[PDB]
């Protein structure tokens, strides 16, 4: 199979809700070396988001049965071994994505939009490992996550409007990173309240093909605010 | 629960 | 791992919504030879239900894009190949289950309840192949589906109350078999109106451990009736 | 759509 068929095969997989399938497809596309199109770059983002999401789900659930079974020795051993199992899978999936971003996506971003998007992806995927690390390793990969987000946050502010969906998105997550990982609520609030307030102040910069997305992410940001103050 | 790009 | 651990490992997989894992777990249990307990029997029914269901889902969806892309030659070739891929998958899953019923579950049913259950399962799983067969092969596997259901339907009426959930369940599906496979709406309605009306007539026979299930299936039956007459 | 044991 060539590029055009793989994109199509990936678009079917998505309809079929078969994300490991949709995934591998893009993984091939990416490995061929050529820089991804906006369309192509999202199929990859969605595929992996989907693959990784199910594991983080599986994990969260099993993880919080370990706690419940405090006191049930034989049950909790069962959980821990299964947890580790899921935790492994999860970690391969992250390594994949991050190793794809190192070879191909990042060094190839001829454009600010590309760079910010794939740097956010880096930040995101380390973040996912930080949910699940690990002691000793945690500190290192928290930093790796922080610096990717940082670069991207600065490159976004310099090159993109406050109403750009990628810049709004990046904020939402970076915020979450400061909240759940660095355990720093007020920073997290501050950062999200800025991204929101600056986009609210600039509503007329909304290009037609994304006023929905920017809008959504704006609602998402104010939600986090509502919850983190509650 | 909080809402990230990766949600839901 | 021994039996007691596998049951528990399976029960976690179910929590983790990871049905391939839940599945293989029971597949082991069953292969050890001992007759399954009511709890163990259902873990297997649910495991496989879920495993098969995802692929019948992905199938239906892709299958229905083949149609849509009538006229788009290159798109439709892509769908057909992916369809066949899913169809393959689905067929192993059915073989598996059916081959597990042949060695183990059926010959071991020391009790009517077991026999009906596992025979319905047979009827069900061939049905799933009938959705997807095949020309030539269709005829044969439609029949194998029919006769499993038949035996089961007869053994149920002899041994079980109308308000037994397995007897209600069996009717629901056998009905659907008549409707969608044998393409015989009249019989399908008749069969389901009987199962319903006989259970409605006898509401006082509901053991407490199942009045919810019986009840539910009863609603499902009348639903099908509402739809098939509409 | 119809309702079967294998349903939803």
């Amino acid at each position: 199979m060539d590029k055009n068929e793989l994109v199509q095969k990936a678009k079917l997989a998505e309809q079929a809700e078969r994300y490991d399938d949709m995934a591998a497809c893009m993984k091939s596309v990416t490995e061929q070396g050529a820089e991804l199109s906006n369309e192509e770059r999202n199929l990859l983002s969605v595929a992996y988001k989907n693959v990784v999401g199910a594991r983080r789900s599986s994990w969260r659930v099993v993880s919080s049965i370990e706690q419940k079974t405090e006191g049930a020795e034989k049950k909790q051993q069962m959980a821990r071994e299964y947890r580790e199992k899921i935790e492994t899978e999860l970690r391969d999936i992250c390594n994949d994505v991050l190793s794809l971003l190192e070879k191909f996506l990042i060094p190839n971003a001829s454009q600010a939009e590309s760079k910010v998007f794939y740097l956010k992806m880096k930040g995101d995927y380390y973040r996912y490992l930080a949910e699940v690390a690990a002691g000793d390793d945690k500190k290192g990969i928290v930093d790796q996550s922080q610096q990717a987000y940082q670069e991207a946050f600065e490159i976004s502010k310099k090159e993109m409007q406050p109403t750009h969906p990628i810049r709004l998105g990046l904020a939402l997550n970076f915020s979450v990173f400061y909240y759940e990982i660095l355990n720093s609520p007020e920073k997290a609030c501050s950062l999200a309240k800025t991204a929101f307030d600056e986009a609210i102040a600039e509503l007329d910069t909304l290009s037609e093909e994304s006023y929905k997305d920017s809008t959504l992410i704006m609602q998402l940001l104010r939600d986090n605010l509502t919850l983190w103050t509650s | 629960a909080r809402k990230s790009t990766g949600g839901k």
